[PDB]
């Protein structure tokens, strides 16, 4: 989800970008910026919510592991699904 | 006053002056001083260079991480002065030479790049611009050096008002064409002098001084739109002042006189060499020619500095030309030479 | 409240509480907690003076001080007065005071009134909580007039609650039936119950004199009320009333002022004058506003073409009106002597340095006394202590709460003038919880506090 | 009584004779220094900088830091002495590249926060 | 034999510290508080003592935390209060000290969670 | 108390308390205190008069004969009104032993040079001298060992910042190496790590 | 010559004080009405000495020690300050 600035220079996902009369651009001339293009929260955001048939869900983030340390995530809210505090993955009970 | 941009620290090499300066000239003889006295206080430095990187590797030690910037320029394309001087807040111009090349003569150096630099520094917002001039600089000198350096003031103040001018004398130190070209005379046996040097009256100024008189002028905001004559505080016969050189490297004095136009003839012969010339018709004009006096232009005490004079600081730029006999002497040995101040 | 100031690489992260068992026990307001985002908004960073146009500008301490000297270099006298806010503290005051004594000017005001008649602030216990906070563990039976403790002094609340709760304390309020989260006796909102009161006709009158430990708090908001000085005298009265007819118990301490503004009692202690009275009856040419932000005085107020000097450390409805503006330092950026409402002294310290080109403020105040020809004597923050020592002794002496008790001449003068009370019912300033979270320049920056009375006013 | 025991010096004359002692030792030694390290400065200004280092301990009056400043000062003259010293060590007295710091209330309340 | 002097110590020229450090610092002595976090009270047996705090800025590059005191990171243990006054003094530091803060005895009674007639009776467990 | 936790050795705590009883009867004049860890080494807390006539009873007696200096550093403690403490760790080859000597001392207190008893004393000495500012009387040649030439302060001490007051760079106009005061672009981050509960009640301190 | 305030430190439990203690316990209502509009401010000391300020126009201002003074010497120091005296 990358983006530019009025002065033409890209934005990094931490959101910082110089300002226009800032002189630390100089940094840039006859050289570039190093930006990452795979921003993680749109990456995270094209993932699909899983539906569950439980109250409680376990993630370890896959991988057994080699992921991040296994959590139980409570499913009982209708008005929202359950996200995982390591990974971002969402979880969901059947509705509608 | 743009916040980045608010002086921050205690003034050394990790602090933050406010200062954003692109030094052209900045890889001969007065810009590693001014490169070093900009960074030693912790200001962002910009350096465009046409020589090879090789030659610019001595400016890198000067300043701390982020703070020297090197960029490549070209003194005929006003888009690498745009590049380089495009986030800048002061400018300062040290180009010159003292010989003409093929590719640049003397209104190249000393007309059309300051004119180009002054035009294009205030088409960018540049706030202060400093502009290195001679003490000499007249439109009917002799000099073609010295015209060319009048008519680029000229210039320089009419496409930058604002612009500081300072106008130095005789610059002597460590690496400077003065001290060390009068005692490179030796290799010839004796000293050629116009008149045995003894019509000729020099102001020569400390180095360290001319690049603290900058400093202070950028940091100076009544030094806006001034010029300054930056002068030593003793004056000299040039007979007295190379017997005196001469003196403090153990060297024999062998002064001898010969006529403006066998020196003129002497040195033409020297302009033909496609290197750096040893001399050339100009700098015989330049030398035998008295220093100006200028009362009415303030100078270095008015940027509170109090000029450094020759007798306490030429030992340490003519012990190298001594003998492995006289190495050791020491500086008060010599008795300064006389002076001929007022 | 003694708090700990969290910093983490020359920023401020985080309010925590710090264990005074005689102030705040080991609790912090909302407010004290989470309104420390506001020091990173709004701030003022550089001096700024007027253009040709009229625009705030920026320019050099050099410049902008130049101007203010000139300024105070012509004018002499009551021609020249001074503000202070509510964050200023004692070193700032001193240094003031004394430019402007050089100068032959008495108009230093604070923007809270106290009532100048009678003792006025020569006695020191006429303005102060002489019972102290944790006095309040101690008596038996308490009196409120004019106050909302819960939102005005959380923890003094809190003190209140918890002798309520473990003494069986009695608490009776004069004013707006506000919630206090324990239950009190409500007498009404009426002035007059307190000459009701005084005179022995009504019941609570009896309540008081058979208390063996009683206690009367009259708050400084009712204070702000013209007739204010009425209620003062009213209040001294009830306290003559419970100081004769119950006998005497020793040392124990029944008139009581409680503070909601941290400058206020060591301005009074430096002699400032408090409100804004001596600059309305003589409008100055020269006003210094020190972190005065509670919009006393506008440019309405003032002859036209008044210079005003703005220092402080926030852009708030202060720092648009003034020719020049003097940034200063907030309370986390340096060490300072502030003195709460029970009379004691403490220092805070450097936890973060001022932004940008913003100084400490007793050391602007000198530099412009340097660069105007009337050097102040102190050079160093020990010198300017010396000299708040010279001024108050009190001042320099960091957790003492020791004091002298000198009710029988307060209430002697002030039985002088008989000023008459208002018909008017006594509503304090904050009468619900969104009137609690912006109350000055910094909470009033804080999005925190924002976001707060956001979530107070709409539920969702 | 105190009971305190010595380094060198009983009382403070034998303190001020072995800093009399060590002032001259570097007294002669000033030019020699001059000489070998190559130095751009005069003998005077040697000189003149011997005498502030030795000027800036005048306060002292506990003859136990006496003697312990004399042999530091005797540890320095052997270290010259012997050129195990280099010029940037010589130099070092004399800070030539430190900027001048301003002494005055308002020079520093312009340059910054420090007191 | 002993030579019996009667001066008070003082050991700064002997220190190596600047001159700047040692006149126009201020040493804070305290017992520190007790990080409100936590219950435990281990961290609030020792006296400090601890410096003033000097500027901090961002550097140009990385926007890293600078500083330019070399005392922002000193701080010294002490067994008690007269300890620390007699180091600070004997090093030329100006300071000041905080006394030892101790919580009050309190009285604790799960009964009168229940009580009859006083308000100290709780509504919920 | 199996595999995890370190075994005891009761013979050879019982060989060292004797031994340090021995050495406590013979130089009742200097000994102070004597103790035995429980990982069985010895110390010997001696007054400062006695370091050299203690040396050299171990260094010589017949029942003793610890010929070597295997170590010899001190210890700054602010809280002390003495500051420093000496250590000497001693080695007996012939009974296969290890002994360990402490003293105390101020700033301003000469200690005794034992290089007349071990000759190995002689750098550990300047080292101290460096470190610590420890003057020892009568030794043959005492100067810095460690520090830069010039160089002021001794940095081992508790209240000698980690980095010191200069750092040093080429400067270019006076073509050489100088010093200046010392400004870090990134300033070292003090971490406070200590758990505000106690972790060995069996060292826990009376509350005063 | 133009009195602007009066500045009197005394010492809440020191002998030395108590004169001062007596003057305004006594002698301070009449000495406050008889000057309605002139600030008399009263401070505590720590044990020092009792003192006596009076600032003046134009920032200057005096001291005088009050210690073992009783309250008639107390009265007398106010009058001759009040009063175009010294
Ligand atoms: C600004 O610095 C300078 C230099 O930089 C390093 C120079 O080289 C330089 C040139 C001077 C030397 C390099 C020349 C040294 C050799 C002499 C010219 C010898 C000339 C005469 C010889 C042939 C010896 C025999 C004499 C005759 C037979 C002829 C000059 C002038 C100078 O000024
Ligand atoms: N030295 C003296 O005694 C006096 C000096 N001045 C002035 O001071 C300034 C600097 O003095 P100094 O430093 O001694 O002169 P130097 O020749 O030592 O420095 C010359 C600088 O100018 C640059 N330069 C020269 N010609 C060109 C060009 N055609 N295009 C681009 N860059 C060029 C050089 O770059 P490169 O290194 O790539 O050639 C070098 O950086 C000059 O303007 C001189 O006139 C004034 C009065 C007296
Ligand atoms: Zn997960």
């Amino acid at each position: 989800g990358v983006r530019t600035s009025p002065t033409g220079e890209k934005v990094t996902h931490t959101g910082q970008a110089y300002d226009d009369g800032d002189y630390r651009r100089v940094r840039f001339s006859d050289r570039q910026k190093e930006v990452n293009e795979n921003f993680a929260i749109d990456l995270i955001a094209e993932q699909p919510v899983s539906e569950v048939g439980s109250r409680v869900i376990s993630c370890d983030g896959g991988g057994g592991a080699l992921g991040h340390p296994r959590v139980y995530i409570n499913l009982d809210k209708e008005t929202k699904t359950g996200t995982c505090g390591y990974c971002g993955l969402q979880f969901r009970q059947p509705h509608h | 006053l743009h916040h980045a941009l608010i002086p921050h620290g205690k003034g050394g090499r990790s602090s933050v002056s406010g200062i954003v300066a692109t030094v052209f000239g900045a890889t001969g003889f007065l810009g590693r001083y001014v490169v070093n006295h900009l960074g030693r206080m912790g200001s962002q430095v910009i350096v465009p260079y046409r020589c090879e990187p090789y030659d610019t590797m001595h400016l890198r030690p000067m300043g701390d991480l982020g703070q020297i910037i090197f960029m490549e320029w070209n003194g005929k394309d006003k888009d690498s002065i745009r590049k380089v001087v495009e986030h800048s807040n002061v400018v300062i111009n040290l180009v010159g030479r003292e010989w003409e090349t093929k590719n640049f003569d003397f209104e190249d150096v000393f007309v059309k790049i300051p004119h180009a630099i002054a035009q294009v520094s205030k088409e960018a917002g540049v706030e202060k611009l400093i502009h290195i001039s001679h003490l000499n600089a007249d439109i009917k000198s002799p000099s073609r050096y010295l015209r060319s350096k009048a008519v680029g003031e000229k210039e320089v103040r009419a496409a930058f008002p604002e612009a500081t001018i300072i106008k130095p004398s005789d610059i002597f130190g460590r690496e400077d064409r003065f001290l060390n070209y009068f005692a490179s005379m030796r290799w010839f046996g004796g000293v050629p002098l116009i008149s045995l040097g003894k019509e000729t009256v020099k102001q020569p100024v400390y180095i360290v001084d001319v690049s603290k008189g900058i400093i202070n002028a950028i940091k100076d905001p009544d030094a806006k739109g001034k010029t300054f004559a930056f002068v030593g505080p003793n004056r000299y016969l040039l007979f007295d002042l190379v017997q005196y050189i001469f003196a403090v490297a153990y060297r024999p004095f062998l002064p001898y006189p010969l006529p403006h136009f066998a020196y003129r003839w002497v040195g033409r012969l020297f302009e033909v060499s496609p290197f750096e010339p040893w001399t050339t018709r100009d700098k015989v004009e330049r030398v035998h020619m008295s220093d100006m006096t200028l009362p009415h232009l303030p100078g270095l005490e008015d940027l509170g500095i109090q000029a450094t004079p020759l007798e306490l600081k030429a030992i340490e730029v003519l012990r190298r030309h001594r003998t492995y006999r006289w190495l050791t002497s020491e500086m008060e040995d010599v008795k300064p030479a006389k002076t001929v101040n007022i | 409240s003694n708090i700990v100031v969290s910093t983490r690489t020359g920023e401020v992260m985080r309010i925590l509480p710090r264990m005074h068992e005689d102030i705040n026990e080991e609790w912090i307001s909302d407010k004290t907690r989470f309104a420390y985002d506001g020091l990173k908004r709004q701030r003022l960073t550089q001096p700024m003076i007027r253009n040709e146009k009229g625009l705030l500008t920026y320019t050099t301490w050099e410049d902008a001080l130049s101007r203010v000297a000139g300024m105070l270099q012509s004018f002499q006298g009551n021609d020249v007065a001074a503000i202070a806010g509510g964050l200023v503290d004692a070193e700032a005051l001193v240094a003031l005071k004394d430019l402007l004594n050089r100068v032959d000017s008495d108009s230093l005001c604070t923007e809270e009134v106290f009532p100048t008649a009678g003792a006025g602030t020569d006695l020191r216990s006429n303005y102060l909580l002489n019972t102290t906070i944790a006095g309040v563990e101690e008596a038996d039976v308490i009196l409120l007039v004019g106050t909302n403790p819960r939102f005005e002094a959380p923890l003094f609340n809190a003190r209140i609650r918890k002798s309520w709760l473990h003494n069986d304390l009695k608490v009776a309020l004069i004013g707006s039936p506000v919630d206090l989260t324990y239950r009190y006796d409500h007498l009404g909102d009426s002035p007059k119950i307190l000459q009701d009161i005084a005179s022995g006709n009504h019941p609570f009158s009896q309540i008081l004199k058979e208390a063996k430990k009683p206690m009367v708090v009259l708050g400084s908001s009712a204070l702000q009320r013209s007739d204010g000085t009425a209620i003062l005298a009213a209040v001294s009265n009830i306290a003559q009333n419970i100081r004769l007819s119950s006998g005497v118990t020793g040392d124990w301490k029944v008139m009581n002022i409680l503070h909601r503004i941290a400058s206020q009692v060591a301005a009074l202690d430096l002699g400032y004058k408090p409100g804004v009275e001596a600059i309305r009856k003589n409008p100055p040419k020269v006003l210094f506003l020190l972190g005065a932000d509670g919009g006393c005085i506008t440019r309405q107020d003032l002859p036209k073409d008044c210079f005003i000097i703005y220092q402080g450390h926030h852009g708030d409805v202060g720092a648009p009106m003034a020719d020049v503006i003097l940034p200063g330092a907030a309370y986390t950026e340096k060490s300072a002597t502030y003195v709460n409402t029970e009379g004691r002294a403490q220092q805070t310290k450097v936890a973060v340095t001022p932004p940008g080109l913003a100084r400490e403020d007793w050391k602007i105040i000198r530099a412009l006394s340097e660069i105007a020809g009337m050097t102040l004597p102190y050079d160093t923050l020990d010198q300017v202590r010396s000299r708040l020592e010279e001024v108050s002794p009190n001042l320099v002496r960091y957790d003492d709460v020791e004091g002298a008790n000198y009710f029988q001449q307060a209430n002697e003068l002030s039985k002088l003038v008989n000023q008459q009370l208002l018909a008017d019912p006594l509503v304090p300033p904050q009468l619900t919880i969104k009137d609690f979270y912006m109350t000055d320049s910094i909470s009033r920056a804080s999005q925190t506090m924002a976001k707060c009375v956001k979530a107070v006013t709409e539920g969702i | 009584g105190t009971s305190v025991k010595p380094i060198f010096s009983r009382d403070m004359n034998e303190a001020k004779r072995r800093v009399r002692e060590l002032y001259r030792a570097w007294y002669r030694e000033v030019p020699n220094t001059v000489h070998l390290f190559q130095l751009d400065i005069s003998v005077k200004q040697g000189r003149d900088k011997v005498r502030e280092m030795f000027m800036k301990n005048a306060h002292v009056t506990d003859p136990r830091v006496v003697d312990l400043l004399v042999i530091k000062g005797k540890m320095e003259l052997e270290e010259t002495i012997n050129v195990w010293k280099q010029r940037t060590h010589i130099m070092r007295f004399f800070h030539e590249t430190e900027a001048p710091r301003p002494t005055d209330f308002l020079s520093k309340f312009y340059v910054g926060h420090d007191p | 034999q002993l030579i019996a002097v009667d001066e008070k110590l003082d050991i700064t020229t002997l220190t190596g510290v600047p001159e700047e450090h040692i006149k126009t610092r201020k040493v804070r002595i305290f017992v520190p508080a007790r990080n409100n976090m936590q219950s435990g009270v281990n961290n609030t047996k020792k006296w400090k003592m601890e410096f003033d705090t000097r500027e901090r800025w961002e550097n140009p590059l990385m926007g890293w935390s600078s500083t330019a005191d070399p005392l922002s990171n000193l701080v010294l243990t002490f067994s008690t209060k007269e300890d620390a006054v007699a180091f600070a003094e004997k090093n030329g530091w100006s300071f000041d000290v905080e006394e030892r803060k101790v919580p009050k005895p309190k009285s604790k009674s799960y009964g009168a969670n229940f009580s009859w007639n006083k308000r100290t009776r709780v509504s919920t467990k | 108390t199996r595999p995890t936790i370190r075994p005891r050795n009761d013979v050879v705590h019982k060989q060292l308390s004797a031994f340090g009883q021995y050495v406590a009867e013979i130089l009742p004049k200097y000994v102070q205190q004597v103790q035995v860890s429980c990982f069985n080494e010895l110390e010997i807390f001696i007054h400062p008069d006695g370091v050299i006539p203690v040396l050299t009873f171990l260094r010589d007696h017949t029942n003793a004969q610890f010929k070597s200096l295997a170590d010899l550093t001190a210890v700054d403690v602010p809280t002390r009104q003495n500051r420093f403490e000496i250590v000497y760790n001693l080695l007996s080859l012939r009974f296969n032993s290890r002994i360990r000597v402490k003293t105390y001392t101020d700033e301003l207190t000469p200690i005794e040079s034992s290089v007349t008893v071990y000759k190995a004393a002689n750098w550990y000495e300047r080292e101290i001298w460096d470190m610590f500012g420890v003057f020892f009387a009568n030794h043959p040649d005492l100067r810095r060992i460690l520090t830069d030439y010039g160089f002021e302060g001794h940095p081992f001490r508790k209240d000698f910042p980690l980095s010191g007051y200069v750092e040093l760079r080429y400067d270019d106009e006076v073509k050489r190496v100088v010093a200046e005061p010392v400004e870090l672009a990134q300033e070292f981050r003090k971490f406070d790590l200590n758990s505000p509960w106690e972790a060995f009640p069996a060292y826990r301190q009376p509350p005063e | 010559l133009g009195l602007r305030e009066i500045r009197i430190h005394l010492c809440q439990r020191s002998p030395g004080s108590q004169g001062v203690r007596d003057f305004i316990e006594k002698r301070y209502v009449e000495l406050k009405k008889a000057n309605p509009d002139l600030p008399i401010l009263i401070r505590e000391c720590s044990d020092v000495q009792p003192k006596l300020w009076a600032r003046y126009a134009f920032g200057q201002e005096k001291n005088v020690s009050l210690n073992n003074f009783s309250a008639d010497q107390v009265t007398r120091t106010l009058e001759n300050v009040l009063s175009g005296k010294a």
